[PDB]
């Protein structure tokens, strides 16, 4: 998600 | 790669005008698109993130939509302060890839330029160059046009010209317009004129020196 | 609150090496992932790098056209983001921005300019009317910036008095110079009564002319 710092896809 | 092709790449609008912006996805991205509005000299600010979500401090008549593949932003009774360029950006796999940015101008009432004409400086003459400089200040809409006459004779060569962006403060635009010649080519003639014609008038306005009075 | 100060652009002779750097602050910057963006003059957003957080190996991601070239590195310790760059084309000629995680937040950025062309000084003149039969209350001044290398300039008048009535005109490019002009209106009961003076600044060649625009 776009909030989450470092997000894994 | 995923292409984001924006639409459209410039808009003339007028304050209190409700206007749209679509961006679409070559892929589908899902909601993963972000909004910016980026003034001239700064850098873009976040408008809108995940297609829908508001960013902190950014007025409620932002309004993003659109998930999967087409994507648009909307903007409620357009503010003054609402000028600039917008971006998409999605955030689905690099790389991270933007619209080709959409140009917003203000809308205005018609307004005749101000020229100014002036002849080149005696400190630029003992440097063996010559520089005739005309001003065409605060006008509306964006396009006008320059010519320039040397002893009644029409010049060409050497002219180039310059805009300035929109200003915040009342919405003209300026220009300015460089006559450069030899140095000793400006002085075989002494007459110059600057012709100014622009929408507000088909009469061009001139302004003129003598550099031999 | 949140902040990405860039430093470190200038002119660079094509093929050549610089490392621009990015000063985080405001957040914890160690868990964050980071990366460039790049504004080609005129031009529009180009993603160049990114790099992930230490908690993911801190692998990263690059552009094809800067693959192989540009190395973005970070330095968790000192919250600083660095990208180091190689072999620099005419097209790597840009505004060089520092953007946090996805694009929540973006620095201000640095000018990067890749050219062959020698920094030089400017000339500056003043601009002051001639001929005559004036017909406007207020009389607009300006001063010429002719010839320099590379960008920017800075123009204001009287220190920074003069806020208002004020237009600096962009540049333009002939032969490896720029030239830009600046205009100032103000009332003929305020000119030639008071001193109007412009204050040019050229950073590279430690340049600071002031002019003052005096009567033919
Ligand atoms: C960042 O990199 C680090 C280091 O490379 C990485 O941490 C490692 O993750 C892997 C899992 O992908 C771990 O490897 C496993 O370790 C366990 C416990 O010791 C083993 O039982 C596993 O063995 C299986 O797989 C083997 C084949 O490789 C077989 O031989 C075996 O029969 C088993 O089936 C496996 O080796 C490793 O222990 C960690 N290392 C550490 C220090 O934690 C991490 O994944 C990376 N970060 C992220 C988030 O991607």
């Amino acid at each position: 998600t776009w909030l989450n710092p470092d997000p894994s896809q | 790669y995923i292409q984001m092709t924006q639409s459209p790449a410039s808009l003339s609008v007028s304050v209190g005008e409700t206007v749209t912006i679509t961006c679409r996805a070559s892929e589908n991205i899902y909601s993963f698109l972000a909004w910016y509005q980026q003034k001239q000299g700064k850098s873009p600010q976040l408008l809108v993130y995940a297609a829908t979500n508001l960013a902190d401090g950014v007025p409620s008549r932002f309004s993003g939509s659109g998930s999967g593949t087409q994507f648009s932003l909307k903007i409620n009774s357009l503010q003054s302060e609402d000028f600039g360029t917008y971006y998409c950006q999605h955030f689905w796999g690099t790389p991270f890839t933007f619209g080709s940015g959409t140009k917003l101008e203000i809308k205005r009432s018609d307004a005749a330029p101000t020229v100014s004409i002036f002849p080149p400086s005696a400190a630029q003459l003992s440097s063996g160059g010559g520089s005739v400089v005309c001003f065409l200040n605060n006008f509306y809409p964006k396009d006008i046009n320059v010519k320039w006459k040397i002893d009644g004779a029409e010049r060409g060569n050497g002219v180039l010209n310059s805009w300035t962006s929109q200003d915040s403060a009342d919405s003209t635009y300026s220009m300015s317009s460089t006559l450069t010649s030899g140095g000793d080519e400006y002085e075989r003639h002494n007459s110059y004129t600057c012709e100014a014609t622009h929408k507000t008038s088909t009469s061009p306005i001139v302004k003129s020196f003598n550099r031999a009075a | 609150e949140v902040q990405l100060v860039e430093s470190g652009g200038g002119l660079v002779q094509p093929k050549g090496s610089l490392k621009i750097s990015c000063a985080a602050s405001g957040f914890t910057f160690n868990i964050y992932a980071m990366n460039w963006v790049r504004q080609a003059p005129g031009k529009g957003l180009e993603w160049v790098a990114r790099i992930r957080s230490q908690s993911n190996n801190y692998t990263t991601y690059y552009a094809d056209s800067v693959k192989d070239r540009f190395t973005i590195s970070r330095d968790d310790s000192q919250s600083m983001l660095y990208l180091q760059m190689n072999n620099l084309k005419t097209e790597d000629t840009a505004m060089y921005y520092c953007v946090r995680q996805m694009g929540d937040y973006w620095g201000q950025g640095t000018t990067l300019t890749v050219s062959s062309a020698v920094k030089t000084p400017p000339s500056v003149y003043p601009l002051a009317p001639g001929g005559g039969a004036i017909s406007n209350s207020m009389v607009t001044l300006g001063c010429l910036v002719n010839g320099y290398f590379p960008e920017p300039v800075t123009v204001t008048w009287n220190a920074g008095s003069l806020g208002s009535g004020v237009h600096t005109f962009p540049a333009v490019l002939q032969s490896d110079l720029y030239t830009l002009s600046s205009s100032v209106t103000v009332p003929v009961s305020t000119w030639p009564s008071e001193a109007v003076t412009c204050n040019v600044a050229h950073p590279a060649s430690a340049t600071s002319v002031d002019k003052a625009i005096s009567p033919v």
